[PDB]
């Protein structure tokens, strides 16, 4: 195959669709209210263990 | 090769201190602020600011200026500062400017003296 | 009765168009196909008889990429087909391209809709107009708008919301050349020009919003909640209404001296609020705070001209008053000599509403400050500099000749720069 | 809507433009058959930029290809993607040019080259809008040299304001294929040099470096030289076929690159180029684009720009993306390398978004560098063009074919002329 | 509505901070949410002193959190109260203070010392009636006392005449954590000296011998000398928060506690400290408070009053109690240790006396005395810090920073002039 | 936000790299797939998009067997292919060798991939370089690399863990050749150098572990133990945090004097482990114990300057406190007159984990003792004859010679080397 072409399962693969989506500022809003959310559960853990 | 280092470890230039007259004009004019040490007073640029205002009022603004030690408004302070001795013709010197900002010994004595010169009729420091 | 007309002149002028008027359909109420289940829409939409409310507004482009996505999203049966004018050849970062060549048929029928949607107006405050200062078709073919606009409308209210190159960061490399062009072009033509920096509503999104990778998107929400404050006393009623026209009557001392520092207050993710007063006060402070500017263009080197603040929400007069007599007071911020007064305080009882998928908070109280400060000069002393290093090897100038301009018309842009330069500096100066 | 109309000329042209559309095809969702299977709207919204609509659902590609030999035309035909082109737009003669630029370009070259321009006017009448030509092939060979320059400068008279868009794959430095590379290298760059608006200078070394490296190819075939080239020559126009968050055309790169007239060479330069062993390990993230982006390993010229200063640089990004971490990074990488940066233009850099990446990649970056560096390379060719010059040696042949010595004469001093500015430039100081 | 803007400095600082705030939480009936469950209307009455209200019913606490590493403030947002703190308040860089006083000073503390005065202007002025600023902080560390040192200095600029308190947990004496311990309290204490108003010294060491003695815990953690800190830190307060009989605010405590004002540092103490165990077998009494009060034991400070003379000592008394037994109990301790008290001041006691005990005691006392003893505190860590700088050991760290080693000698010179004065008003006689 | 990069050059360097991530895996639950089933990881592995994880390590080395062992053997999926470094020919114990003919290209292609990952670390707390003092590809190559870091990156703390010939026993015999060389280069570049000695590990496998046949593994085990404890506070929190800067602030005097001893406890078996209490007090004496010392450099005849404890898992304050006053009080231990703290103690709370199918026990405690002290001038004392003895001969010098050396390179090593002792002299001396 085309050696620029990635291979499956790699960071740099995507598939059709997420390919063509043109939408950035509500992926990174969904991943920031992720963020926010696993550093809240982070928070909560290391307080339980303290 | 002979060094002169305690185990690596350079000693500060010790620079000689300013002179008595740029020392007493600058206490004849009117300032806010002291020199207490060179290097500290002057590398903010405020105080440097505010003599430039007293000879320059419409000129310089003390408002323009900022009594902060943070990189960025030392360096809007020393930015706009020879902005204006640019379009006045003062010769504000780039080096000595820099050396000051980042508290060079010696730099901020030297731009002290230049300025004691440019403005106080030229009365060359005594030297030698 | 109030109403604006919208002018969104290239790509990034058609991308804050999208933000404004998805923002004024959710302020409103009014659905993307056109159609809401009194007549505070009539600003910015025009009512026919079905019922489908259609906006008085107008996207320009030589692009036709641009045009061509507003037609397939979810805003194709909101705006005018017609209205959508889309060109053939983009202009290729080229002044004298959007101006001489193929900005001709293209300007002609943007001055037949913009007729067409006067016509449609009882009365009209003025023109909102969004171009992209740095770019062949917002510099060259705003500009021929702009100066037909002058010569027919006459003495309507062009408010140019234009996009000026940042200091050091930069997208294209011909942007010095086609700013200073495009800037003595508008200096003589639009009636208050706002700028506005990438760089500095960047550093907003990052440093306020907690957005390390702030984009387009939210530089055009930020720069659309500032439009609709600003028109906000058009649809929505409150004490100390201000006018379209009271903008230029108290911010524009003189009529060279018309360009004005935006900044909009508070801007907060929704994680961060709830956790502050956000009083009117601290609103204020936060829209006199230097970092708050949308322009890179520290106001402390210059002094402060007029102040003309819009103030949305539960804001009372006593905390306007009391706020605004601190701001006096502050040793920080500077006042010229010849204004005492220098502040023109607008409230208006509608609070700023929320983009749903946005950054922005549900905040009670808002305040878009755009004020007329000498130190505006900086960014023009940027351009200068940057405009003559290259004018001197002559670099990219046979582009701009080949579409029909001369080494005539870069000299009298650079010393028409040069004396609003020497004129910021005289009103400046005691 | 703004059409392009694509052109190869000679064996190296010619399967760099057949797996150009192969790519291309595969972007757009195509099968060989022609018919749409590509499952998305924006690959259909601006597919008339490369392609026409057939009786049904095919799609011609807007191609037209051009040779004196009709063996590599054959083989093109068979292979995979041979059936998508019009029959109509083989044009090939029947003897081959012996790697000689004079059969190329006024022997042989001057029959075929009126069934040439009739087929080039017949695809360009039917446009609705022409952003321009790109016309593929190599320096250093006789039929793809020969008539790719007599049909840049036919194209250039027929179509002044058009762009002309050139990949040529001028000869290796260390590496020869042919004798007689330095003699048509000389007499095509001279022509390039007046005609041609934009011209993207690709070396075989230098491919071979990068595959070697970058991609640790071992034994990397011409078929995957031809795909790199394929990816740099979709990334170029893809602002035009997709939708864009800060969109470039080819007008808007030639205008923000070319200083003066006569610098319109540029080197070029594809991200991410990765190892299928540390596929895994690489991740994809802006800053890591533009450090594979501004290394001189990266670049598919073979004149490193280490050497030179960088007049202007177009990076055409794909893939959603920050606009703000974008210039930030153009803008760190230029504080960084201001060394290598020219002095007189504050901002050497033209970058463009584009919202639809490639195929495969999350995120890709095509870039396109107008430096001082190119001066080398034109200065290697010149150095073994004088050479064979001095003792006119296979100069019988160019001159039985009619053409005076002092075209020989008149190329190489044009050649000096274009380093000399190079060198000009690269050494000038700001005030 | 005499505010108090709370600063903590350090990991140190944000860790004492971290329990002040959860204790002052507790007593006021806030909990980690914001929302006020105490069901008492005094708890709400003072509740502006420290908090302010959010858009809802959420208390947000007056507090500013510096850093120049964030794992300590992540470590402050995973702690019990960590949510209830303003997310704005966070000033972090990122990369820590090597336990460099020059580094948390000079170089790094400079740049984000912007967005901490930005931060406690920001606060301020939403204060309606500003009491002062306190800052909690550890001396002997890098970022602690660095940055801490140099916010001091900017905030007496800004607010010359509005109250200054701090607690610095100076290094102890036996057992000292970092190397560079006597350089860091050396050059803390010449800045402390000439800006902060009113300064209380702790010792590590001074808290385990009190929580290993009176509380006699076996394994006590950094928290519960946290916890002894945030008692007397709110102690001191609690006049302002809450109704009092004889009420002294921090201004009137500073008034009565500092004869001269370089003589500004004082040694602190809580009452009542029982031994789980001996809970029941003590009785609260105002006298067994005292006797607690005016013990050696009870100092937080190494520096055992023993040694020196108390130049003042105020005293702040919580709970329903009896004013002449107060006043008889101080009198009479005045009396008895007539020596260890200064002659030339008729009454060394400034007696306060508020109606609301903390939670869960009957009554309670905090204790701020003003006594020649700290001298033999700074003449010792004088004696670690001139056998340090005569070999000029760890100083090229310093040095490497900007600083001159003119500066070191400066700072030494007024730690010894104010062990000077501590001296000459310990041996000072009447008339 | 705390990256630390890990080099590892030659044999060694790569053989106890080995072990340092087979623990750091085990450490942080990473899978030697790569991926595991927060952010503590960030100090030596950087995540992908892909979930999987990659350590910000490089395998440098001229012989192609021993990365080729890491390429074969369970880690092959773990590290980055570009990343593991080989040459083709080896340095064969020669110091010229490695440093100005086959090290150049190999040098060149280290600071590209090291400029690569520097550039994927948001912060960076230094660079722990991991060579083998006394061969070829570790002295010389390791010295040009970190020559090359010294100019190019500047001030970022390097963290050199050197294995100097033992006193006695060796296996090469230009040993002393090629350490001298290594040393004159890493005594003005490298910020702490951490000391090892094959002789004291092997002491202290056998006496502590009673593993009659200690080998390499077992050596490179206990490097990694305390490689781990040394950076734990970098990733796990707890009460008196270290940091990379801290260590050199709080240890280093004089920039000449930071070569360091390195001392771990409790070395005790599993068999002989839940057999003693391992007290706070207990495990600081074993530290201070001149056996645990992996060094064979007595340290009772030197002088302390400066000793960092770093303790690990269920350690108190009020503990490590006693420890520490005890050990001031006690007679033997002797620290300079011009250091009166002469301690930095940080604990952490994260428990040492434990390898499977190795020697150390599960222990609640752990602590890592390295200090600076003068009698470290010993080692250098003993390889200044070694050297000479050779050199009066010149023997092997023509090895050194036919690869771009001179008899001043030989000269100078000596001169620096007894500049060293004599610092070391006075620095002891009142
Ligand atoms: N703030 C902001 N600026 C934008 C945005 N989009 C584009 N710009 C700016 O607009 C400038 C160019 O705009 P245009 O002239 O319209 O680009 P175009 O549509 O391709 O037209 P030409 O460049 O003239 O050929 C760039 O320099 C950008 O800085 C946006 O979404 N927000
Ligand atoms: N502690 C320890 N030392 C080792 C280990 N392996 C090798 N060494 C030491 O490393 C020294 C030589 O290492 P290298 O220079 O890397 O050997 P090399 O990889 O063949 O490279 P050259 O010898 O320079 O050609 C020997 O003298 C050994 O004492 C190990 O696993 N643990
Ligand atoms: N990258 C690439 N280069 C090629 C290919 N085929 C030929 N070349 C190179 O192109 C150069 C010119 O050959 P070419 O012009 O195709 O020969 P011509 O058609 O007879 O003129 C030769 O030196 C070849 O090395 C190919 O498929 N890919
Ligand atoms: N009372 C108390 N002291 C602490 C705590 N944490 C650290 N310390 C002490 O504070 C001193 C200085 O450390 P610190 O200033 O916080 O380090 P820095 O944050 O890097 O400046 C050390 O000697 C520690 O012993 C704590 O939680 N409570």
């Amino acid at each position: 195959g085309n050696p620029v072409m990635p291979a499956r399962n790699a960071p740099a693969f995507c598939d059709e669709y997420d390919r063509f989506n043109r939408d950035v500022a509500g992926e990174m809003n969904a991943k920031k209210q992720q963020n926010l959310q696993k550093k809240e559960e982070v928070y909560a853990v290391k307080r339980a263990e303290q | 090769q002979e060094d002169t280092t305690l185990f690596g470890y350079e000693s500060p230039p010790d620079t000689p201190a300013l002179h008595r007259d740029v020392l007493k004009w600058v206490q004849g004019l009117d300032l806010s602020q002291s020199l207490k040490n060179c290097r500290r007073d002057v590398a903010n640029g405020f105080l440097v600011a505010e003599i430039f205002s007293r000879y320059f009022p419409a000129d310089i603004q003390m408002h323009s200026f900022a009594n902060a030690a943070s990189s960025h408004f030392k360096r809007d302070n020393w930015t706009q500062l020879q902005a204006f001795c640019g379009r006045q013709g003062i010769n504000l010197p780039g080096d000595l400017v820099e050396g000051c900002v980042q508290g060079v010994h010696g730099a901020a004595i030297a731009l002290l003296e230049h300025l004691y010169e440019a403005f106080t009729g030229k009365k060359v420091p005594r030297l030698k | 009765m109030r109403e604006v007309i919208s002018i969104h002149i290239g790509q990034a002028g058609i991308q804050v168009g999208n933000a404004c008027w998805e923002l004024y359909c959710l302020e409103h109420g009014i659905q993307p196909d056109g159609q809401m289940p009194d007549d505070a829409f009539n600003t910015f939409f025009s009512e026919t008889g079905a019922g489908k409310h259609v906006p008085r507004c107008i996207f320009l482009d030589l692009e036709p990429t641009v045009v061509d996505e507003v037609r397939t999203g979810t805003y194709r049966q909101l705006f005018h087909p017609e209205q959508l004018i889309s060109g053939k050849e983009d202009a290729a970062n080229n002044f004298a391209r959007g101006h001489y060549t193929i900005g001709k048929e293209i300007v002609d029928l943007a001055l037949d809709r913009i007729r067409k949607l006067a016509d449609n107006c009882t009365g009209l405050q003025g023109f909102l107009v969004f171009n992209a200062v740095g770019g062949g078709t917002g510099s060259g073919l705003g500009s021929l708008l702009l100066e037909r606009l002058s010569v027919d409308y006459g003495k309507k209210s062009k408010l140019g919301f234009t996009v000026y190159p940042s200091p050091q960061v930069s997208t294209a490399v011909v942007e010095p050349y086609n700013s200073v062009l495009s800037t003595h072009s508008l200096l003589e033509h639009t009636d208050v020009a706002v700028m506005l920096d990438n760089e500095a509503i960047y550093d907003i999104c990052r440093r306020s919003l907690d957005i390390e990778r702030p984009t387009y998107t939210n530089l055009n929400r930020l720069i659309a909640q500032v439009i609709s404050s600003l028109t906000a006393s058009l649809r929505f009623d409150g004490a100390l209404n201000v006018d379209i026209t009271e903008f230029q009557t108290n911010l524009v001392p003189y009529p060279r001296i018309h360009f004005m520092l935006s900044s909009y207050a508070p801007i907060i993710s929704a994680e961060k609020a709830y956790h502050e007063q956000l009083s009117v006060a601290e609103i204020t402070n936060a829209a006199f705070e230097p970092a708050s500017m949308m322009v890179k263009c520290d106001p402390r080197h210059g002094k402060y001209m007029a102040c003309c603040l819009m103030y949305r929400g539960d804001v009372v007069p006593k905390d306007v008053n009391a706020s605004v007599a601190t701001i006096k007071t502050k040793r920080t911020i500077q006042f010229v000599d010849w204004c005492p007064t220098g502040f023109k305080c607008g409230i208006n009882y509608q609070p700023p509403t929320v983009v749903p998928g946005g950054d922005l908070a549900k905040v009670q109280r808002a305040v878009c400050m755009i004020s007329n400060s000498t130190a505006i000069g900086e960014i023009f002393s940027r351009l200068d500099h940057k405009f003559d290093l290259m004018y001197a090897k002559r670099a990219f100038v046979h582009w701009y000749v080949g579409e029909g301009m001369e080494e005539g018309e870069f000299s009298e842009a650079r010393e028409d720069l040069a004396a609003l330069e020497k004129d910021f500096e005289e009103v400046g100066a005691e | 809507m703004r059409e392009i109309v694509h052109i190869q000329g000679g064996q190296c042209g010619n399967q760099i433009g057949a797996k150009f559309w192969e790519v291309v095809s595969d972007e757009h969702g195509i099968d060989p058959t022609g018919t749409y299977h590509g499952d998305s709207d924006l690959q259909l919204e601006r597919i008339n930029v490369y392609f026409n609509e057939a009786t049904g659902g095919r799609y011609v590609p807007r191609a037209i290809l051009m040779d004196l030999e009709p063996g590599t035309m054959d083989s093109v035909r068979s292979g995979p993607y041979g059936q998508i082109f019009r029959p109509d737009n083989f044009v090939f003669g029947q003897t081959g040019a012996g790697n000689n630029w004079a059969k190329g370009h006024y022997t042989e070259g001057a029959e075929l080259i009126d069934s040439v321009l009739d087929v080039v006017r017949k695809e360009a009448e039917s446009c609705d809008c022409l952003q321009g030509f790109q016309v593929c092939h190599s320096l250093g060979g006789g039929t793809g040299s020969g008539m790719g320059t007599l049909l840049i400068s036919k194209i250039r008279e027929e179509y002044p304001d058009r762009m002309m868009l050139t990949f040529s794959v001028v000869p290796s430095p260390k590496v020869s294929d042919t004798v007689v590379e330095p003699y048509n290298a000389t007499l095509s760059v001279h022509q390039l040099v007046e005609n041609a608006d934009e011209c993207m200078v690709l070396d075989n070394e230098a491919l071979y470096d990068i595959c070697f490296r970058t991609l640790k190819l071992t034994t990397p075939t011409f078929g995957d030289l031809n795909h790199l080239i394929s990816a740099v020559m979709s990334g170029i126009t893809c602002c035009l076929r997709f939708p864009g968050q800060l969109n470039a055309d080819l007008r808007k790169l030639a205008v923000n690159l070319i200083p003066f007239p006569r610098l319109h060479f540029f080197m070029v330069g594809f991200t991410p180029l990765t190892s299928r062993g540390s596929q895994q390990y690489r991740a994809l993230t802006v800053p890591e684009l533009t450090q594979q982006m501004w290394d001189a390993k990266n670049m598919m010229c073979a004149a490193d720009p280490r050497h030179g200063r960088y007049l202007t640089a177009s990076a055409l990004f794909r893939g959603r993306m920050s606009t703000k971490e974008v210039d930030e990074q153009m803008l760190n990488v230029q504080n960084k390398n201001s060394s290598y940066f020219v002095e007189w233009i504050p901002n050497n850099v033209k970058s463009s978004v584009c919202d639809i990446p490639p195929k495969g990649l999350k995120m890709s970056a095509t870039f396109i560098g107008n430096s001082t560096a190119i001066q080398e390379m034109f200065k290697r060719v010149s150095e073994q063009f004088t050479a064979m010059f001095r003792r006119k040696a296979f100069l019988h042949w160019y001159t039985g074919e009619g053409m005076d010595e002092m075209e020989f004469t008149e190329a190489e001093s044009n050649m000096n002329d274009l380093v000399s500015e190079y060198q000009q430039y690269q050494d000038a100081s700001a005030e």
